[PDB]
RNA sequence: UGGAGAGUUUGAUCCUGGCUCAGGGUGAACGCUGGCGGCGUGCCUAAGACAUGCAAGUCGUGCGGGCCGCGGGGUUUUACUCCGUGGUCAGCGGCGGACGGGUGAGUAACGCGUGGGUGACCUACCCGGAAGAGGGGGACAACCCGGGGAAACUCGGGCUAAUCCCCCAUGUGGACCCGCCCCUUGGGGUGUGUCCAAAGGGCUUUGCCCGCUUCCGGAUGGGCCCGCGUCCCAUCAGCUAGUUGGUGGGGUAAUGGCCCACCAAGGCGACGACGGGUAGCCGGUCUGAGAGGAUGGCCGGCCACAGGGGCACUGAGACACGGGCCCCACUCCUACGGGAGGCAGCAGUUAGGAAUCUUCCGCAAUGGGCGCAAGCCUGACGGAGCGACGCCGCUUGGAGGAAGAAGCCCUUCGGGGUGUAAACUCCUGAACCCGGGACGAAACCCCCGACGAGGGGACUGACGGUACCGGGGUAAUAGCGCCGGCCAACUCCGUGCCAGCAGCCGCGGUAAUACGGAGGGCGCGAGCGUUACCCGGAUUCACUGGGCGUAAAGGGCGUGUAGGCGGCCUGGGGCGUCCCAUGUGAAAGACCACGGCUCAACCGUGGGGGAGCGUGGGAUACGCUCAGGCUAGACG
């Protein structure tokens, strides 16, 4: 006894699995790095953060992780890897983070 | 966005416009931004349209669109020529 | 309302002869001119002093009765005359002067201001060329009040403009009896007016 | 122009924050009468600079935390503990009237 | 351009003092009465419960299909299959569903008002500017097959398209880490490193149109923060554990104790915290000479809510009225396993109540959504209907008409009154009856031009055969309250402290201007009264503008805390105070003028305003503060 706009629900479902699988992703990558950090693999570490940088924007393609939130997770991410490379040295790979 | 169209004034039987400059989402006797002119379409006075030609140039610069109705009587008041 | 019925019992209660049917009242059978004293079983009695309200009171419904304006217009053009700048009597005489029904009373084309309100009324008077047939309605200074051309052939105008030859008219009136029409020059001043009312009774009459 | 009020420092318990006692004078709305009355703004001091009875300007700023949205501009003059004795007298008032 | 008082304590008086009345107002209701129209207005109670219909969709110029039908092909026929086309149906996809509409529950709060901050932010569509769109790949519906369920609906397998999703490339540019420079909170620039772009469709078809992508700016809309203002009770005096702060994180577009770890012990309060009660707030509205009091309905702005409670998803934007989930109460279906629903949208039903409307017409106008457009949707809106609920206009006749009919009421029995009132005479013509008959409606669109400017053309009226105009044309609703004083209006009879009246004083127990009726009179009039409520008078919470010896009121006295108040002279500052300039003060309303409906109510245009607050500059007499000095107060 209802209108279609039901069609709009519909849509929203899926579009919500496809934000929570990329999003689950981000997260995951971001941990990822970060232990090679901890841990002193800073080839590895870069390699891995770049890729994570990548997702991050593409993300923000979309209406998933729009505005600068994605600023703000890049910028946490490589803040975070800096740092901990820098207790233990060697940025070997020279990625995404500046000379 | 922001838009150029007619609020009622007038009473039951006695429509009177107001030309004015409103956000579209807004009710049409609402908080308008300016009121750039004034239209009586029954012409009861002389005077039943006037228009404030350059605010309706600014606004058309900025980025305002004006209804069908509103887009004519502007037209009538020489908003558009150019000769 | 409009009061509607016996008449020259005001001319009888307020104890100033009133001229509410035009003649009849100038005339020996007024009832004022054989009967002075106020109507009713006890009109002859003798007459208490009367209170300060009672005096207000009898003045107000004195100038009221003489227009035959209601209480409800009245105390309107009342108020209108208290909130313009100005003396507020000679205001409120010059607005109850200004309406058609008097004007057309004060032109000569009726003989009483009853007889003007139904000549206005049935649009029998027309103001600027066009029809008019509203008593209350105000007449500026400037204003042709003339009479419909389908009308200039009915008997009781014909008569009242026939009386009209020779007779004067009110210093802010004038009067084309040929054309069967007149102007309202301007605003009567309290010196043009001969009527037998207090007007600042009436003022503090209302100011209770 | 964000608001400068000026004040005592009457708090200096607190970690880089700093209580600052305003007073103002104004006619009453209805008796006319100059009133006095003051109001306790919470500061913010990121050097512990400021210490008990300095008279200091105070700046509105950018929501440092909960109750805390003013920084302190400048020093007006140094510690004059009068203001504070009698700021705090005023508080020991306060436990005479119980019961 | 503004200010009235009166009745009532006494045998009489002056005062104090309360009560009451005259005034204005209403989203009103009730009684009696009730003719017309215009404009407004109409659940104030149960934010109780709701049958039924409608109220939010739209795009075939994003994409592929199903069903029904037609036409033309490949074929000799059949089978099979291809192309075009019409209708219909949903689907995938985009935009809208966050606007508009309703309501006042809850909220004493940065909710609102007002003035600021954002170097701490966002903004789909719209406008301006710079640049770009290369190649490849994939999936889910529709559909086909099968299963489960009474139903709602649900599950599995398989095929497929795109402006659906993904990868690589191009890097105008942007994002991020780090460094430098300017600037000063996270603003702007610059370098290396890294990371990020796109979608096609339509034709009048190789040229345009609707779009797409990245970036900067505009515009609009909003988020958050701050100063000041915002009811009653102190028979609420102490409140606080995320409490106050820090560090580091999580989170958001963004600050934040918003959330979380760890550390510090703070934060608030008689300048009224906390608690309780009440209540959306404002522009305004009513009243008032003003100050002020009261109030927040209609209209406009902001807020909050969508049966009660909680929660996220999607999105530029929602914690989403007609979206989703869970708990509770309720109603309905039920094969008893389980489901469906949410008028405080329009109208209507029912309950409650003293009380509040049509299950109406229309897409013509204005406005909104989608669309290139045609057009579609719009219970927004424009209208009509009902209700004297309000305001305004108008009618129920006009003129003549007896020293005065009758009836009725008084009466000194002479007469007086109802009263020119009536009947009557002449006159106009509310209603009605005909005919004409609108403005509101010129755009979108089409044609010319260049899809521009400009010109031209055509369609379209719910109200409605309404308004209005012309002709014809009948004397044709009046009621309600009051008549002792305040307070305008008096006699007769009946009644006999009875029956009753009464706002206050008070009237009635035999001859009542007070009861009841009559005659007469007074006041208003399609109204008149009553009740309720607000302001008024009321200088009766007294800032303007009161008081406390005996009228209500000096604390039993002291010491003294906070607070309030502060002698004389000089100087610095300029906080109060004052001045100038400037910004702000939406519209509506209010005031003034002119104008449009024949007037008015109603409406339009223009004018003038204004405290407060922000900013810049200035003044220093007084109050303030700081420094110094004096001795008349005070102390020794
Ligand atoms: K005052
Ligand atoms: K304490
Ligand atoms: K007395
Ligand atoms: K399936
Ligand atoms: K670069
Ligand atoms: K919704
Ligand atoms: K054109
Ligand atoms: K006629
Ligand atoms: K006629
Ligand atoms: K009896
Ligand atoms: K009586
Ligand atoms: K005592
Ligand atoms: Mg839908
Ligand atoms: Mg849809
Ligand atoms: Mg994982
Ligand atoms: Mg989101
Ligand atoms: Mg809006
Ligand atoms: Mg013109
Ligand atoms: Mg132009
Ligand atoms: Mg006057
Ligand atoms: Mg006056
Ligand atoms: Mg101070
Ligand atoms: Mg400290
Ligand atoms: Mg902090
Ligand atoms: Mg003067
Ligand atoms: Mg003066
Ligand atoms: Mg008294
Ligand atoms: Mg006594
Ligand atoms: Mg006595
Ligand atoms: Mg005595
Ligand atoms: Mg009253
Ligand atoms: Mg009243
Ligand atoms: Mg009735
Ligand atoms: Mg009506
Ligand atoms: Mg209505
Ligand atoms: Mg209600
Ligand atoms: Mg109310
Ligand atoms: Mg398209
Ligand atoms: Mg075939
Ligand atoms: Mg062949
Ligand atoms: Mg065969
Ligand atoms: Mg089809
Ligand atoms: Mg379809
Ligand atoms: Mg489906
Ligand atoms: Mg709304
Ligand atoms: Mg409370
Ligand atoms: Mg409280
Ligand atoms: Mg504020
Ligand atoms: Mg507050
Ligand atoms: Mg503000
Ligand atoms: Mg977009
Ligand atoms: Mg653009
Ligand atoms: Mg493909
Ligand atoms: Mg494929
Ligand atoms: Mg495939
Ligand atoms: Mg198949
Ligand atoms: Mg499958
Ligand atoms: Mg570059
Ligand atoms: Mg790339
Ligand atoms: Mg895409
Ligand atoms: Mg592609
Ligand atoms: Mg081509
Ligand atoms: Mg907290
Ligand atoms: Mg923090
Ligand atoms: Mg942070
Ligand atoms: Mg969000
Ligand atoms: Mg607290
Ligand atoms: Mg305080
Ligand atoms: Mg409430
Ligand atoms: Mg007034
Ligand atoms: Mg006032
Ligand atoms: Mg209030
Ligand atoms: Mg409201
Ligand atoms: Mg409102
Ligand atoms: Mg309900
Ligand atoms: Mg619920
Ligand atoms: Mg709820
Ligand atoms: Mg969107
Ligand atoms: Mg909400
Ligand atoms: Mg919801
Ligand atoms: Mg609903
Ligand atoms: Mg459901
Ligand atoms: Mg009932
Ligand atoms: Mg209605
Ligand atoms: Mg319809
Ligand atoms: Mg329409
Ligand atoms: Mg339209
Ligand atoms: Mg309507
Ligand atoms: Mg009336
Ligand atoms: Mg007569
Ligand atoms: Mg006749
Ligand atoms: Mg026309
Ligand atoms: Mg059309
Ligand atoms: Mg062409
Ligand atoms: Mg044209
Ligand atoms: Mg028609
Ligand atoms: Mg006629
Ligand atoms: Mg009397
Ligand atoms: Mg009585
Ligand atoms: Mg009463
Ligand atoms: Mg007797
Ligand atoms: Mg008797
Ligand atoms: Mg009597
Ligand atoms: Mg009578
Ligand atoms: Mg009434
Ligand atoms: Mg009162
Ligand atoms: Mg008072
Ligand atoms: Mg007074
Ligand atoms: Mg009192
Ligand atoms: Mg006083
Ligand atoms: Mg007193
Ligand atoms: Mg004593
Ligand atoms: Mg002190
Ligand atoms: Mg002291
Ligand atoms: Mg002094
Ligand atoms: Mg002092
Ligand atoms: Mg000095
Ligand atoms: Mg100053
Ligand atoms: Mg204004
Ligand atoms: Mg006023
Ligand atoms: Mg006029
Ligand atoms: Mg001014
Ligand atoms: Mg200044
Ligand atoms: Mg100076
Ligand atoms: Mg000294
Ligand atoms: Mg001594
Ligand atoms: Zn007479």
């Amino acid at each position: 006894r209802n209108l279609s706009a039901l069609k709009r629900h519909r849509q929203s479902l899926k579009r919500r699995l496809r934000n929570k699988a990329k999003k689950s992703a981000i997260k995951t990558l971001s941990k990822k790095a970060i232990q090679l950090a901890q841990e002193g693999k800073a080839e590895e570490a870069l390699k891995i953060m770049r890729k994570a940088e990548s997702l991050i924007d593409k993300a923000a393609k979309g209406s998933t992780l729009h505005k600068n939130a994605a600023a703000r997770r890049k910028s946490r991410l490589m803040r975070k890897v800096r740092q901990l490379l820098e207790a233990a040295g060697a940025p070997l790979i020279g990625g995404g983070l500046s000379a | 966005m922001v838009k150029i169209r007619l609020a009622r004034f007038g009473s039951k039987h006695n429509p009177h416009y107001r030309i004015v400059v409103t956000d579209a989402r807004r009710k049409r006797d609402g908080k308008y931004i300016e009121k750039i002119g004034y239209y009586d379409p029954r012409k009861t006075t002389p005077d039943w349209l006037k228009v404030d030609v350059e605010r309706a140039r600014y606004w058309l610069s900025v980025g305002a669109q004006p209804t069908d109705t509103a887009r004519r009587l502007l037209r009538q008041a020489g908003v558009f020529r150019q000769e | 309302g409009r009061y509607i019925g016996p008449v020259c019992r005001l001319c009888r209660r307020e104890g100033v002869k009133l001229y509410l049917k035009g003649e009849r009242c100038y005339s020996p059978k007024c009832a004022m001119e054989r009967r002075p004293y106020p109507p009713g079983q006890h009109g002859q009695k003798r007459a208490r002093r009367p209170s300060d309200y009672a005096v207000r009171l009898r003045e107000k419904q004195k100038l009221r009765r003489i227009y035959g304006i209601s209480e409800r217009q009245f105390r309107n053009l009342f108020e209108e005359a208290s909130k313009k700048k100005g003396v507020t009597g000679s205001v409120f005489l010059g607005l109850l002067e200004s309406r058609l029904d008097n004007v057309v009373y004060r032109l000569g084309f009726a003989v009483s201001r009853r007889q003007a309100r139904q000549l206005v009324r049935h649009g029998h008077i027309t103001v600027n060329g066009r029809r008019v047939d509203l008593p209350s309605y105000r007449v500026r200074p400037g204003d042709e009040i003339a009479v419909a051309e389908k009308s200039r052939n009915l008997e009781l105008i014909r008569q009242n403009l026939e009386a009209m030859k020779g007779r004067k008219v009110g210093p802010w009136l004038s009067l084309d009896v040929e054309g069967m029409k007149g102007k309202f020059l301007r605003l009567p001043d309290r010196e043009d007016l001969a009527l037998p009312v207090n007007e600042q009774l009436v003022i503090e009459f209302y100011s209770r | 122009p964000k608001k400068v009020l000026t004040g005592v420092v009457v708090s200096d318990k607190m970690q880089k924050t700093v209580t600052v006692l305003v007073e103002r004078q104004f006619p009453h709305p209805l008796y006319g009468k100059v009133i006095k009355r003051s109001k306790k703004y919470l500061a913010h001091d990121p050097e512990e600079k400021y210490k008990l009875g300095d008279v200091v300007e105070i700046i509105e700023s950018r929501p440092i935390s909960k109750r805390k949205r003013f920084r302190v501009l400048r020093l007006v003059e140094s510690g004059r503990m009068d203001l504070v004795e009698k700021y705090l007298i005023r508080r020991q008032n306060y436990e005479s009237l119980s019961k």
